[PDB]
């Protein structure tokens, strides 16, 4: 926390991260599969399901 | 016995060769002959180099207007070995000199590429008789049938669609250079006597006969040929407000096709289907 | 396989277009002389695409052209990377003793060579049975070979299967009638195949031929394996590709009867308003 | 001396030389015949392709030799 | 499919590096067993369900599923799952291509059994078919 998320320049961007790994993830996760279940989800994102339903 | 495209007459010949009559007319070249073994040959070939590309010369004579193709032998390809090969046309015994080139496309269609129209430009104007055959050897082997390609070009400097299923790539090259070359009707001939009987070989196969799996096989030729209808039929209404007659026939030869592999799935449930109940 | 010897049917066409040619070339029936090659594992034959090799037919003796032969090897190396001689064909009936000179001069460039006798005048049903080869017979004294008939494959490629295939009857005649005779001789010689084994089925039954406890348990299983998919997954998809070709010949009947319609109506348009 | 030069489909031309005239002198002299530039051309004899820089002394024929012409793209 | 009564001897000659385990209790060794298993059942199977998926490879639910959803993705093995119903449909057949080559075996076995007649006969096999279709 004190080597990465210190200077503005690589905070700012953490949002942005933390995102695109989680969307490449889910879109890994659901390749094989014709019907999933949201808290399924949920639970390999590490994110509420709620937010699994915005992302 | 009919028969008669045999026993090359040098005579007459030599007296269509030196009269021209392609010269005056343009459109003098409608019907192209080919024959038993210059399909199976070609087609063995076209096959024989997977997704590569293969080529070689075609010999044949000249009738009226109709182009027959008696022969027709590989090549080992662009350098020396080519022109090398070539001598064979000369070097065996035989008296149908050449009649054109056959070129393969493995999955690119059947039309005519700028390379390939410039090259028949070339041939044309050099060597007066002179056709291009441009079969498709992954299309017949999905579809299970035949697709020809005799595709001979417009002269230079001069003014005056059927199988469009290059999804994206290449159909850029088949817009630009699609008025620079007409189709030939392709008739097949076979010269019956030893043939004829010889081909009774098919009937030993009876298996992939009885067994088709027709109606899917060429499934998107029947789309492609239904798509091809489509403005066909929108061209000849425009026109209307005989290109009806073409489109007419064209639904007819698609829907007998389609009525002929019901036919054989109706034969063949009878047969298997309805014995032991 | 016993004898591993398999011909394409691209040489039998091959050959068939040679003699044809030949004979209207000089206007009678004339013998002619070939080459098979192929490829040769140890125990298969092969044979491939099959070129002229023309030599010399003349009098009554055969000449040893093969210098041409020798020229035509590397000529045909460069487009058959993997093909080798293996043989040479002929038009003819039963073997003659000047087959037996030309074969003993074949046996000169190759060591095993065959011999192939396509007949042309036949008037039998079944197929001339392509190559008379041997191991040559070797007597004291003079060898005086003979030919021993060992079977042969029709073995095909797909391209080939389907070349085949155009040229033989498939689409004055109607289509309708040639796309039928060519269901109508696959079924007749199923229908001979299937009455041929429930002849021997009968004749087992009777006593003719001895009790094969084999051949009959057979016969039981492709009896029970003939009502073929009779699911009802299968009559939903026959009937659904049905009403596809229901629905594709309305669309076309439809469009037969626009094109007469619109013939009558030109034809009317000429005949009472003329405007 | 007086040769004879034959395309692909049979078409023959009679074409006079000199034992010194070089092989750009026969493209140039099928090229006054039909007008095939030289570079779009290739001459066979024998089954071998032509040199061209050598000026046809193991050609003789001294009885008017065969040639065999074959169109090609420009540099292939 | 490979059981574990026939594994125990295997394990014997690996080195002793390739029997580490992977973190979950499973060695290598029944690791690259049960994902050929899995590819190995799909041949047998059109859909299996997740608890008899566990019930036949071991690994009853938690990863039975988590493997077959990993081997797809990677192109090893063709299939999708159903969550919901807790169903992995392997392949299956679309009825008529499969109609097609049930009568290819069925014509091909009438040729296979023409051939044992010939040999066992073949006196009686060369009359019998000159005058049957005459
Ligand atoms: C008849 C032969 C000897 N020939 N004569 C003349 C003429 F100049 F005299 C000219 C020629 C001659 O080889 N042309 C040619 C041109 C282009 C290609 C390739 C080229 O574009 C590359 C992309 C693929 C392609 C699709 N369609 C044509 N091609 C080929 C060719 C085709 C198949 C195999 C090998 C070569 C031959
Ligand atoms: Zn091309």
């Amino acid at each position: 926390h004190s080597n990465i998320m210190d200077d503005p320049f690589i905070r700012e961007h953490i949002e942005e991260l933390l995102r695109n790994i989680r969307t490449q993830v889910l879109i890994k996760l659901i390749k094989p599969y014709t019907r999933i279940h949201i808290p399924f989800i949920s639970k390999e994102l590490n994110i509420d399901v709620a937010d699994v339903e915005s992302l | 016995s009919i028969d008669e495209i045999y026993k090359y007459d040098k005579k007459q010949q030599q007296e269509i060769l030196a009269a021209k009559p392609w010269t005056k007319d343009h459109h003098y070249f409608k019907y192209c002959k080919i024959s038993a073994l210059a399909l199976l040959k070609m087609v063995m070939h076209a096959r024989s180099g997977g997704n590569l590309e293969v080529m070689g010369l075609m010999l044949g004579k000249v009738d009226g207007e109709t182009m027959i193709i008696m022969d027709s032998f590989a090549l080992p390809v662009a350098y020396e070995y080519m022109a090398a090969y070539i001598e064979n046309a000369k070097q065996v015994g035989r008296l149908e000199n050449a009649i054109g080139w056959y070129h393969s496309h493995p999955g690119y269609g059947c039309w005519l590429s700028g390379i390939d129209v410039s090259t028949q430009m070339l041939n044309q104007q050099f060597q007066e008789p002179f056709v291009a055959v441009v079969i498709d050897p992954t299309r017949t082997i999905s579809a299970g049938k035949v697709n020809l390609g005799a595709f001979r070009t417009y002269p230079k400097g001069y003014k005056p669609s059927e199988y469009q299923t290059i999804p994206l790539n290449k159909i850029e090259d088949f817009g630009v250079h699609c008025k620079q070359y007409y189709a030939l009707e392709v008739s097949y001939f076979k010269s019956s006597l030893d043939r004829k009987l010889l081909e009774l070989l098919w009937n030993k196969y009876w298996v992939n006969t009885l067994s088709s799996s027709s109606l899917l096989t060429n499934a998107d030729y029947t789309t492609g040929q239904v798509f091809d209808l489509s403005e066909k039929l929108e061209q000849s209404e425009a026109q209307l407000g005989d290109k009806l007659a073409k489109a007419t026939r064209d639904s007819c030869k698609t829907t007998i096709e389609a009525i002929h592999g019901l036919m054989s799935q109706v034969i063949k449930d009878k047969l298997f289907n309805q014995i032991n109940i | 396989g016993s004898v591993s010897v398999a011909l394409h049917p691209l040489v039998i066409l091959n050959i068939s277009d040679h003699w044809i040619r030949m004979r209207s070339q000089e206007g009678r029936p004339v013998q002619v002389i070939g080459a098979l090659i192929g490829k040769q594992e140890g125990r298969n034959i092969e044979v491939m695409n099959s070129f002229e090799l023309l030599s010399h037919t003349v009098e009554e003796k055969i000449i040893i052209d093969k210098e041409y032969y020798y020229t035509k090897e590397e000529q045909f190396k460069q487009v058959f990377k993997e093909l080798e001689f293996l043989g040479w064909y002929t038009t003819g009936g039963p073997p003659d003793p000047s087959d037996i000179h030309v074969h003993k001069q074949v046996c000169e460039i190759i060591e095993s060579p065959l011999f192939l006798k396509l007949n042309p005048m036949t008037k039998h049903t079944d197929l001339p049975v392509s190559v008379f080869e041997s191991v040559i017979d070797i007597i004291n004294g003079e060898a005086t070979m003979l030919f021993a008939e060992l079977t042969y494959t029709l073995a095909t490629e797909e391209a080939e299967r389907i070349g085949v295939d155009h040229v033989a009857r498939m689409t004055e005649n109607s289509t309708v009638a040639e796309h039928l005779i060519a269901q109508h001789s696959a079924i007749k010689m199923l229908h001979s195949r299937v009455k041929l084994i429930l002849e021997y089925v009968k004749a087992s039954e009777a006593g003719e031929v001895p009790f094969n406890h084999e051949i009959l348990r057979e016969a039981y299983a492709l009896c029970h394996c003939l009502p073929v998919l009779s699911t009802d997954k299968f009559k939903t998809d026959f009937y659904d590709q049905c009403n596809d070709v229901g629905l594709m010949a309305y669309l076309g009947t439809i469009t037969k009867t626009c094109n007469t319609m619109n013939q009558f109506v030109n034809k009317f348009n000429v005949l009472y308003d003329r405007q | 001396m007086l040769i004879k030069v034959k395309t692909l489909t049979g078409k023959e031309i009679e074409i006079d030389i000199e034992p010194t005239d070089k092989v750009e002198r026969i493209k140039e002299r099928v090229e006054e015949k039909e007008g095939i530039p030289p570079q779009q051309q290739r001459l066979i004899y024998s089954g071998k392709q032509m040199n061209d820089e050598k000026t046809a002394a193991d050609y003789k024929i001294l009885g008017g030799s065969v040639l065999h012409l074959v169109l090609a793209l420009r540099g292939g | 499919i490979i059981r574990g009564n026939q594994l125990q001897e295997f394990a014997a000659m690996l080195m002793p590096h390739q029997k580490a385990t992977t973190a979950d209790g499973s060695s290598i060794l029944d690791r690259a067993v049960i994902e050929h298993n899995l590819l190995s059942a799909s041949k047998l199977y059109n859909n299996i369900t997740f608890e008899e998926l566990g019930a036949l490879l071991e690994i009853p639910a938690a990863k039975a599923e988590k493997i077959a959803s990993q081997m797809i993705t990677e192109g090893r093995m063709n299939g999708f799952i159903d969550q919901i119903d807790g169903i992995v449909h392997f392949e299956t057949r679309e009825a008529l291509p499969t109609w097609d080559k049930q009568i290819q075996s069925l014509c091909f076995q009438v040729n296979n059994l023409l051939e044992k007649i010939s040999q066992t006969a073949p006196e009686w096999t060369a009359q019998a078919m000159e005058a049957q279709m005459a």
